[PDB]
This record gives C-alpha cells, sequence and structure tokens, in this order.
C-alpha cells in the first residue's frame, strides 16, 4: 500500500505488453523480469534480479501478475548509484588527473570489471551518446557519465 | 444498409456493388426477385461442384428473413467487417523491415506469426504459406498484401 | 579493503547503461504490438472468407459476367 493505485495500473500496462510478446495466455517468462522492471524506471543489478526469481535462460518459468507485483516491490528498495560515486570510480584510472581517459582504457573497464557488458552493448551506448575522441586518442569521462544518466530522451 | 446485426457504415464501393447485382440476377434463376433453395441448386450444379447436404438450408439460414438483393448485400457486408486497407497492412509489415529492403526473411515472419501475439496454430500456418511469394529466402510482403486484398492486376 | 566498493560502483554504472538501452527500445515495441495485431487479424479474415459457401459461389460466377 506504499505503491499508489495508479502506479499499480502503470505496472498492469507494462506487464501486458510483455505478456503479448511472450506468445500469450496472459503470462510472462521469468527471464524478462529485469527488462519489465527497467521500463518502469528502475536500474537493478543482475544480482538483485536473481535474488527475486529471474532466470538464466528462457523457457524455464512463467509468472502471473499476482507473483510479479511483490517481486517488483522488493526491487524498488535496492541501491542506485550517484554522480559522485561514478566520478570517484573513474578518477581512479586517470594518470595525469586532467579528466581524460583513452577510449582504450574505457572499453577495458566496461568489459572486464563489475558485471561485464558485451562489445555490441558497449558499441551501442557509444553510438547513442555520440561520444567522440580527440586527436591523441582521448575522451573526457565526465561528459559520458552525464549523458548516460540523462537517459535516452536526454531532453532539454 | 440493413441489419443482420453487424455493419454500422457500409461504404464499400459502387463498382463493387454494381458487379454483385449482375451476380445476383444470374443466381436468381427463376427470375422472381428472391433466391430460393432451388435457384442455388440449379446454378451451382451447372458450374460444377454443388453443395447438397441441407447446408443449402444452412445457407438460407444465415439470413433473418426472405432473400432479396438487399439481404444479399447485407450478409456479405457482415463478412467484410473488421478489415483494414492495403496501405495500413503494408506499413504494418514494414515496421519489421529496418533496412527498408521491402522484404522480410522467411525465418523471421514465420516466428512472428506462430510464437508471438495471438499466435497461429499449425492449420492456420499451413494455409497461409501455401500461396506465398518467396525467393532467395525472402518473403515479399508487398506482393502478399495486394494478393489477400484481391488487387486486380492479374487473377483473370 | 575498499576494493569491492569500487567494484559495486562500476557494477551500478553498468546497470544504468542497461536501463538506458532498454527504455530506448520500448517505443518501437508498442508500435510493433499494433503492427502484429493488424497482421494476424487480417490474414484471419482472409482465411474465413475463403471458406465461405457464398464466397465460393461468387468466385465461380464472376467469370461468366
Ligand atoms: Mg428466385
Amino acid at each position: 500500500p506504499k505503491l499508489s493505485q495508479d502506479e499499480i495500473d502503470d505496472l498492469k500496462d507494462v506487464f501486458e505488453l510483455f505478456a503479448f510478446w511472450d506468445g500469450r495466455d496472459g503470462a510472462v517468462d521469468a527471464f524478462k523480469l529485469g527488462d519489465v522492471c527497467r521500463c518502469l524506471g528502475i536500474n537493478p543489478r543482475n544480482e538483485d534480479v536473481f535474488a527475486v526469481g529471474g532466470t538464466h535462460k528462457m523457457g524455464e518459468k512463467s509468472l502471473p501478475f499476482e507473483e510479479f507485483l511483490p517481486a517488483y516491490e522488493g526491487l524498488m528498495d535496492c541501491e542506485q548509484g550517484t554522480f559522485a560515486d561514478y566520478m570517484e570510480a573513474f578518477k581512479t584510472f586517470d594518470r595525469e588527473g586532467q579528466g581524460f581517459i583513452s577510449g582504450a582504457e574505457l572499453r577495458h573497464v566496461l568489459t572486464a570489471l563489475g558485471e561485464r557488458l558485451s562489445d555490441e552493448d558497449v558499441d551501442e551506448i557509444i553510438k547513442l551518446t555520440d561520444l567522440q575522441e580527440d586527436l591523441e586518442g582521448n575522451v573526457k569521462y565526465e561528459d559520458f557519465v552525464k549523458k548516460v544518466m540523462a537517459g535516452p530522451y536526454p531532453d532539454k | 444498409a440493413d441489419k443482420a446485426a453487424s455493419g454500422v457504415l457500409t461504404k464499400l464501393p459502387q463498382k463493387q456493388i454494381q458487379e454483385m447485382k449482375e451476380a445476383f440476377s444470374m443466381i436468381d434463376v427463376d427470375r422472381d426477385g428472391f433466391v430460393s433453395k432451388e435457384d442455388i441448386k440449379a446454378i451451382s450444379e451447372q458450374l460444377g461442384r454443388a453443395p447438397d447436404d441441407k447446408e443449402l438450408t444452412a445457407m438460407l439460414k444465415e439470413a433473418p428473413g426472405p432473400l432479396n438483393f438487399t439481404m444479399f448485400l447485407s450478409i456479405f457486408s457482415d463478412k467484410l467487417s473488421g478489415t483494414d486497407s492495403e496501405e495500413t497492412i503494408r506499413n504494418a509489415f514494414a515496421m519489421f523491415d529496418e533496412q527498408e529492403t521491402k522484404k522480410l526473411n522467411i525465418e523471421y515472419i514465420k516466428d512472428l506469426l506462430e510464437n508471438m501475439g495471438d499466435n497461429f496454430n499449425k492449420d492456420e500456418m499451413r494455409m497461409t504459406f501455401k500461396e506465398a511469394p518467396v525467393e532467395g529466402g525472402k518473403f515479399d510482403y508487398v506482393k502478399f498484401t495486394a494478393m489477400i486484398k484481391g488487387s486486380g492486376e492479374e487473377e483473370a | 579493503m575498499r576494493d569491492e566498493r569500487l567494484s559495486k560502483i562500476i557494477s551500478m554504472f553498468q546497470a544504468h547503461i542497461r536501463g538506458y538501452l532498454i527504455r530506448k527500445a520500448y517505443k518501437k515495441l508498442q508500435d510493433q504490438r499494433i503492427g502484429l495485431s493488424v497482421i494476424q487479424r487480417n490474414i484471419r479474415k482472409w482465411l474465413v472468407l475463403r471458406n465461405w459457401q457464398w464466397w465460393k459461389l461468387y468466385s465461380k460466377v464472376k467469370p461468366l459476367l
């Protein structure tokens, strides 16, 4: 009951779109659990998605709306990262300390640390954020953080 | 114009209805303004395969009252209730042709119809692809749309 | 000590990235849901009309016109 009644219907809507695409009888593959929550505006780590019923592969389990609502409620209260955290993290790899980093060192951190992402995924965020290199192979990472945080209708 | 309980606004065209009266009068073999059980028998027996279980009684059942040109027009219209145009259908398909090739891979369109949405069963799938234009492993949705829409290029 | 801290942080930043990509794709998904519905419904009308006794009788008579 912390979840308002219209927030409940915002969930009913997202659930139905995915229910439609799962080759439908009004149910949702437990594997797409992370994606559904991402469309409601939260940014959970894979680990948290697993701690609530998500699966590693498709066709292993289904979820009726009644089992979905309490999993969502559980993920709302997990930790979410700030701008100040993200900059402390990157200064860690700044040799001169002038706010630059090579695209090289950039790719490397995104694909070898934390929860590694795919080269195709790294390719697509760099495409979408329109991030750009300078003559000596460098990039300023503060600009990158901000564009990611602003989201895809980075608008204004 | 009238009710057989479905149609709200029959705006199906004038050439389209002029044809039908030429058809109706050829079917009304006894010349009296009504299609009888015996009119159908005669005419259909002539053109070849001719239904005679009393599905002939079933055919006349479909109309709530005596069968004049006006009841005729009415029952056909109920059948065309719920149908979109060629432009609407062709752009629906195009929503899946990202490279604007004006075609779709056959493996892709088959997966879309059978495992997603209000998915097809095996008998629907079989009757849909028996007739379909395919070459080089490429489904031609433009040609398929004009076909099911009855476009008169050549069906002479 | 605070090695996992830095690691959790990198992890949350990658999460933000995955959220970005998904939300970007959402609008194409709602449009497509309308696409498919239009397609399955019309092919289905076509099938039913093709099985119709009055429609069959009609085809084998249009020529003679
Ligand atoms: Mg007659």
